């Protein structure tokens, strides 16, 4: 639920 | 020139460096309309937001958020609207987003799945006749044709407001072998990409501004879209070799927060730029 990483 | 500070930063291997250094000084502004609990659902992610200040309004009483920004480069007269991989229950959204914005061409720089995980809703047709209904907008999209290539797709879209019966045509740019976080091919499939969507008429000022995502539309796009204006502005300008690419990222990021993901994305649009700049004398 998130882009980064 | 430019290939001199190219060669420079090659050599010290700063590129990590410099990156992390306009991701210090890159603007941050409140997200509160993007971060607002009734959108929780109308975002991908939670760390890709859309500032306030920049951000597209659906003309929609119910509710006007997308998670999409307008980036507008006045000197290089030029603006483009990047946004993330439209979710399922944001299609209908997103096309009338185009539609208002009187959009003529999306660039898409993702592909739907992405390391066994979808990165994006299929929010175009794949087949002629399979048309697509979006019931919320009221909104009817219609694949006209492809033309498919190694590592580009070019396709041809009907956009019909069923309450007016206006229609348009959408030209859909899909670079479909680019991945998350990382570079294109080479400079010379990038810069063939866009010089194809720059041939198409869409980044005209005639139309309104190109749709341009990715999966969350910060880093792709950002690579893109830094390309395109550095090279306008080294035609616009009477000295080419003065266009700064940092400032032009920083200026960039004024108005959506990430663009250009990776050190490697940076270096990466130089070379686009430098080897962009032949074609251009």
């Amino acid at each position: 639920k998130e882009y980064y990483k | 020139e430019m290939e001199k500070e190219f060669e420079q930063i090659d050599k010290s291997g700063s590129w990590a460096a410099i990156y992390q250094d306009i991701r210090h000084e890159a603007s941050d502004f409140p997200c509160r309309v993007a971060k607002l609990p009734k959108n929780k659902n109308r975002n991908r992610y939670r760390d890709v937001s859309p500032f306030d200040h920049s951000r597209i309004k659906l003309h929609q009483e119910d509710n006007d958020y997308i998670n999409a920004s307008l980036i507008k480069m006045e000197e290089a007269q030029r603006s483009y609207i990047l946004t993330q991989g439209p979710l399922p229950n944001t299609c209908g959204h997103f096309w009338e987003m185009v539609w208002e914005q009187k959009s003529r061409g999306v660039v898409m720089l993702n592909r739907v799945m992405e390391k066994g995980s979808l990165k994006c809703a299929q929010y175009w047709p794949q087949k002629e006749e399979k048309e697509m209904i979006f019931e919320d907008t009221n909104l009817k999209l219609t694949l006209i044709s492809e033309d498919i290539k190694s590592y580009y797709t070019v396709r041809q879209l009907e956009l019909e407001n069923l309450t007016t019966q206006e229609t348009r045509e959408i030209l859909h740019f899909h670079y479909t072998t680019w991945p998350a976080f990382g570079v294109p091919e080479s400079p010379a499939s990038f810069l063939n990409f866009l010089f194809k969507v720059r041939e198409s008429g869409s980044l005209s000022p005639e139309h309104g501004p190109v749709v341009v995502h990715a999966s969350a539309g910060i880093g792709r796009s950002g690579t893109f879209c830094l390309a395109d204006t550095c090279l306008l502005l080294m035609d616009k300008r009477k000295d080419p070799s003065s266009v700064d690419i940092k400032k032009v990222l920083l200026e960039m990021r004024k108005f959506r927060m990430g663009l250009i993901a990776t050190a490697d994305q940076l270096r990466f649009s130089y070379l686009a730029v430098i080897e962009g700049a032949k074609f251009i004398m």
